[PDB]
């Protein structure tokens, strides 16, 4: 894999709570992605994993739309609730099971204890999709935002504030995680999420406008 | 207000006027099913302390007055809420963690607690808004050999995070012996079970501690129920019981763009400004109705007894719980006059009042700024006085107040 | 930093300097006189509508009675400041039909009946520059009833007991006081501050005000057109500065911002727990027991009473500062509007 | 005519009378008399209630001292004005108009 | 000869010294050093004191 390095810019913002506010300057302590972070590409032809540093920020610019999950756990091999977010064209299959996935889990186009079995609408559908995950206080959360991208080069300057998609009632300690393959040639991004604080702007309609990384610049700490 | 019996001529502030609420409305989501609060309490056995089970409860009648006699316990260790008014609330979800511990660490199940069994099997958050229901298990769980089914961890490389379950089996490596899978000497496993007897001591007899999560003021609410839902009105001062929120408002309709996940709304100071109706998804602003205060306009008590009443800054279409209307508000008991006198009692924004006979009545009028003058000015217009008036005008100035020394011990304590 | 200039005076045995020319400059000094007259109900702020919080606030004695007495004294003091600054005159004077006031253009400061208010051009620019918060002197409850656009800040101030009392002297009669003072200054001069108005042409009054600074009155009587055009160009410079260069109204816009941010801070302190479990009082009644609930209500009552006492003490210190500035403004109106002042840099 | 000095006397008298009346305030305690509290209560709980009354009367005394300090600043300003008027209206003739 | 400025300096110095010595006051708690309370009491009694 090739790890191209650029800036993550001002992405990864999610809704801290479901209280509808208008023209409110609100600040809070949450665990998420800071501004102007690093970027690790993974474009290749080809399974080593990545450490979970309290959150991952994702971005897929696949026009073919081939991604079927983000597997979490402790040792990644059928140990602590291996999450599978495999999606078909009719629904989504989100389950935690133990199917003994060892290495290279590629899915063709053509067991034990399973606590979760919930099936929802297909979330996955010049497009960009963000899937900020988080684990705080033994809770698991899924976020999603289908922002139509314009340039297929890198992360643009657009704002794609994440709405809370699915909140899980159970959680486990996460240390190792990776990204599922999709073959019969892709490119995605992985960010690191370190605790800093918001400074949120709400417009007249209540949508979340620009935020400020208070722990990034002296100017931004002055703003906060 | 003056705490006396003689009242001087002037305007005096008096306590505020408010519109009394007329009706009371209750709007709860239409949930009718039942959930097993009972069946998880008289069960055959509970889970282990390191493997505590968490179960999700939703879409059922939230009855907390029946768990008093579904379980033989002794009161609640509630933090954040209370069991007396628990059935009057309406929140998102409840989780009932349960485990069987020893007796001398029921006090160790608390927020911000450090101990052996506080951090190696089960840990609470720093701010836990729930109740820590606990009772003995001397009859249900007691064996002559010992309770070897329940397990507690003695050794861990790090303390637990709050509300997270660590289920595993391994070999602790505190010693230098590289057994790497042998439970012999110097690398003893943390799988050890405490044992009791029916004839054992009483001070730490085993317990059946059940906690409740009680997440509130967030998300759509689905564990509620034990009251009757009523109708809804608009533009009248009524009391509302929208989920858990209580207050007096008129419930107007506005145009606020709700996101599909949002169920509340606050403006500045944690005051709820817009509540989505739990039955039908729509707009419902919240606004307490009209208010202000009353100001009494009176002459002296020796002079008269009639009064004039101001209502502060409000159109007097609804006066109670002639009439002259200004920007300071309406006046009942005062009659407007088109003249201009040097005014005695200031009334509001621009208007004064006095006491004139033309039976005597309390008139009110716009403020006279003095007699209007049309003083001449041309190229040749000058006034030079031919006489004077040596006048003595008395000016009064305070200089010093009373020197007071306060004995702090005598005043506060009194010898 | 530069300390301003490395100038050296050219002293000698007998080194002198005398000016051969002047500059009639209209220096503009901006002074606060009265602040916003507020009043706190101590039932809608601390308690809102609860009987229990009122019954516990009854145990504290005469705290809010003293608070209401202090705020009533503050409001009466502000009305007294406005009356003793503006109403230096007993009779309202009117402008003559001729506006030729000795060649000095006074159309910018004398009022015109084109607008429905009896205000002036410079007064309109000065009101448009200072962004007033539009408090409860106008009955905004008709606007606060309908939820137009989003919720306003003044509606949130009003709904929590922080009502604003209107001034006794409205802007029209304050402008009438100002126009009477201007007409007495032009037509009567300084002689209306010692009884009744005594008429004088404006050239004579400007001459007799040149005589009060050690200058003979031939200076204007040979150069009336130059002084008149200098006054016109200086008041035009003031007009252009009010139109474009907004860098002079900082004192009064500051005073409005102190009052607005003080009421906003006192409103936003209702979201502070002060060690309680929550800052929503109705959820405290709905959640807790009896005894634990008046324990947390007593914690909120101590916190909000400390916030109200801090607000009242800061408003008392600010009222002392405003009263000192109003005594200075009344001394200026008594001394350098109703007469001529001989004090240097005053 | 003598409203200002009568106002000063009534201000100080009503301030001292309010400080006397504040002794009857409970401040959230079970009573308002120190001997009554020390007569019926225990040691630790009476220490709690006496600390509550101490906090209440200390807040009352701090309000009294702060109000007397603000009023003493006002009285000092009026006394500086009176000393100036003794200096230039009595001991001389002042050219300040409307003074 | 210079009494008022000495009063100003002494008032500021004694106000700061009073503020320093007010750290030693118990104010109804069990001690005056926060480290001893934080290493002597569990978090409920520690947060009360
Ligand atoms: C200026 O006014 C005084 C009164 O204020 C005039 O004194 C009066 O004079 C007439 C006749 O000269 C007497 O009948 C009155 O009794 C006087 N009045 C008083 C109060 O003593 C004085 O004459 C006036 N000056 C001029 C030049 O007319
Ligand atoms: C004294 O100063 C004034 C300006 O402060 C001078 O007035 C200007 O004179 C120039 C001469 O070229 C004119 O162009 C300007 O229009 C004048 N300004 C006005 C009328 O506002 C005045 O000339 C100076 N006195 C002397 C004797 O030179
Ligand atoms: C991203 O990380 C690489 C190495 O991990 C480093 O060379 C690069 O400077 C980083 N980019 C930043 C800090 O913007
Ligand atoms: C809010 O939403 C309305 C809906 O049509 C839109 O017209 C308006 O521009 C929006 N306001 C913004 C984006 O500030
Ligand atoms: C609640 O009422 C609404 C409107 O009458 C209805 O659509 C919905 O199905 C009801 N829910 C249940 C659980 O009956
Ligand atoms: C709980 O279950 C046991 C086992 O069936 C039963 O004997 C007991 O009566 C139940 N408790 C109650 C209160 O019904
Ligand atoms: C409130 O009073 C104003 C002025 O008298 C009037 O214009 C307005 O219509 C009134 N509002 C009502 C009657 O709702
Ligand atoms: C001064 O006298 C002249 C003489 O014609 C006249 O035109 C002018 O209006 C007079 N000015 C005033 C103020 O009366
Ligand atoms: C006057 O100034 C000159 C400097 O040129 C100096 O020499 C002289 O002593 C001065 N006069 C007196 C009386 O000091
Ligand atoms: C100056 O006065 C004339 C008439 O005397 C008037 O037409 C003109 O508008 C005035 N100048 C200004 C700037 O108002």
């Amino acid at each position: 894999r090739t790890q191209s390095y650029t800036n993550s810019f001002t992405r990864g913002v999610y809704y801290p709570d479901k209280v509808f506010r208008s023209s409110v300057l609100h600040s809070t302590q949450d665990l998420f992605l800071p501004f102007f972070s690093n970027v690790t590409w993974f474009h290749a032809i080809h399974n080593p994993a990545l450490p979970f540093n309290d959150g991952v920020y994702f971005a897929s610019t696949e026009k073919s739309n081939i991604i079927r999950g983000w597997i979490f756990g402790t040792t990644l091999d059928s140990k602590t609730q291996s999450l599978l977010i495999v999606n078909n064209a009719t629904n989504v299959v989100i389950k935690v099971c133990e199917f003994q996935f060892c290495n290279d889990p590629f899915l063709d186009v053509y067991a034990n204890n399973c606590t979760f079995e919930y099936v929802s609408q297909p979330f996955l559908m010049k497009n960009l999709r963000e899937f900020v995950f988080k684990n705080i206080d033994g809770y698991f959360k899924i976020y999603s935002k289908h922002t139509p991208i314009n340039l297929e080069r890198d992360l643009p300057q657009g704002f794609s504030a994440l709405e809370p998609l699915v909140d899980l009632p159970i959680g486990i300690n996460i240390t190792r995680f990776q990204t599922l393959l999709a073959l019969h040639a892709a490119a995605y991004y992985v960010g690191y999420l370190q605790p800093r604080t918001f400074l949120l702007k709400y417009n007249e309609n209540g949508t979340i406008t620009d935020a400020v990384d208070c722990a990034l610049d002296p100017l931004s700490e002055t703003k906060c | 207000t003056l705490k006396s019996f003689t009242v001087e001529k002037g305007i005096y502030q008096t306590s505020n006027f408010r519109v009394q609420p007329t009706e009371s409305i209750v709007r709860f989501p239409n949930i009718t099913n039942l959930c097993p609060f009972h069946e998880v309490f008289n069960a055959t056995t509970f889970a282990s302390v390191y493997a505590w089970n968490r179960k999700r409860i939703s879409n059922c009648v939230a009855d907390y007055s029946v768990i008093y006699n579904f379980a033989p316990f002794f009161a609640f260790k509630c933090y954040g809420v209370s069991p007396t008014k628990l059935n009057d609330l309406c929140f998102t979800n409840v989780y009932a963690d349960s485990f069987v511990i020893r007796g001398n660490e029921v006090s160790q199940i608390a927020p911000g607690q450090t101990g052996n069994i506080a951090d190696y099997n089960y840990k609470l958050p720093d701010d836990f808004t729930g109740c820590v229901i606990a009772w003995n298990s001397n009859k249900l769980d007691s064996k002559p050999s010992g309770n070897y089914n329940y397990l507690y961890r003695l050794f861990r490389k790090s303390k637990l995070k709050p509300f997270e379950r660590d289920i595993s089996t391994e070999i602790y490596q505190a010693g230098n012996k590289p057994c790497n899978g042998v439970a012999g000497p110097n690398c003893y496993s943390p799988l050890q079970s405490y044992g009791f007897r029916p004839t054992y001591g009483v001070g730490h007899q085993p317990y059946r501690v059940v906690v409740l999560s009680f997440e509130l003021l967030h998300a759509p609410a689905t564990v509620c129920g034990p009251k009757k839902s009523t109708n809804l009105v608009k533009n009248k001062c009524v009391n509302f019981n929208f989920n858990g929120l209580t207050g007096t408002g008129v419930l107007t309709e506005s145009n606020k763009k709700f996101l599909p996940f949002q169920q509340f709304g606050r403006d500045i100071a944690d005051t709820t400004d817009a509540v989505r109706d739990p039955q039908t998804l729509e707009i419902l602003d919240i606004t307490p109705c009209s208010f202000g205060g009353v100001s009494v306009i009176t002459p002296g008590t020796n002079t008269s007894n009639q009064v004039a009443v101001l209502y502060q800054g409000v159109n007097c279409t609804e006066v109670p719980v002639n009439v002259f209307q200004t920007r300071a508000g309406c006046l009942i008991g005062a009659e407007y006059v088109n003249n201009s006198y040097e005014c005695d009692i200031p009334i509001g924004a621009g208007i004064c009042a006095s006491y004139q006979t033309q039976s005597q009545s309390i008139i009110a009028y716009t403020m006279s700024l003095g007699a209007e003058n049309s003083v001449a000015y041309s190229n040749n217009s000058i006034a030079i006085p031919t006489n004077f008036t040596i006048s003595v005008t008395t000016e009064i100035l305070p200089v010093s107040m009373t020197k007071t020394s306060v004995d702090c011990t005598m005043y506060i304590c009194g010898d | 930093m530069s300390l301003g200039a490395e100038n050296s005076v050219a002293y000698s045995n007998n080194s002198i300097a005398i000016p051969t020319n002047f500059t009639i400059s209209v220096t503009t000094e901006i002074l606060p006189v009265s602040m916003t007259k507020t009043s706190v109900d101590c039932t809608m702020y601390i308690c809102g509508d609860s009987t229990e919080c009122s019954n516990l606030l009854l145990q504290y004695g005469s705290f809010c009675t003293q608070l209401k007495r202090a705020l009533t004294g503050i409001a009466v003091e502000q009305d007294k400041n406005t009356q003793e600054v503006f109403a230096q005159v007993k009779q309202i004077y009117k402008t003559p039909p001729i506006k030729y006031f000795g060649g000095f253009n006074f159309s910018q400061i004398l009022p015109d009946p084109s607008k429905p208010s009896k205000r002036s051009f410079i007064e309109d620019l000065l009101f448009n520059k200072v962004t007033l918060a539009d408090a409860g002197f106008i009955k905004q409850y008709g606007d606060c009833l309908g939820d137009i656009a989003a919720r306003d800040l003044i509606c949130a101030q009003k709904f929590n007991g922080l009502t604003v009392l209107p001034p006794l002297l409205t802007d029209e009669m304050i402008a009438q006081y100002t126009s009477a003072l201007l007409a007495g200054t032009i037509t009567s001069g300084w002689t209306f501050g010692a009884g009744a108005a005594l008429q004088i042409p404006f050239a004579m009054q400007m001459a007799y005000r040149f005589n009060g600074i050690g200058v003979t009155q031939n200076v204007l009587y040979e150069n009336q057109k130059l002084i008149a055009n200098q006054f016109n160009s200086a008041i035009g410079k003031i007009q252009d500065s009010l139109s474009s260069t907004a860098s002079a109204l900082g004192k009064l816009q500051d005073v409005v911002n102190h009052n607005a941010q003080a009421l906003n801070t006192l409103v936003k302190q209702l979201s502070s727990k002060f060690g309680a479990i929550s800052s929503v009082l109705n959820d405290i009644l709905s959640r807790l027991d009896k005894v634990e609930a008046e324990v947390q209500i007593d914690r909120l009552i101590t916190g909000r009473l400390q916030s109200l006492q801090t607000y009242v003490t800061q408003q008392l210190i600010r009222a002392a500062e405003i009263r000192a500035s109003a005594n200075l403004a009344a001394t200026k109106m008594s001394e350098c509007v109703l007469g001529q002042s001989k004090r240097v840099d005053f």
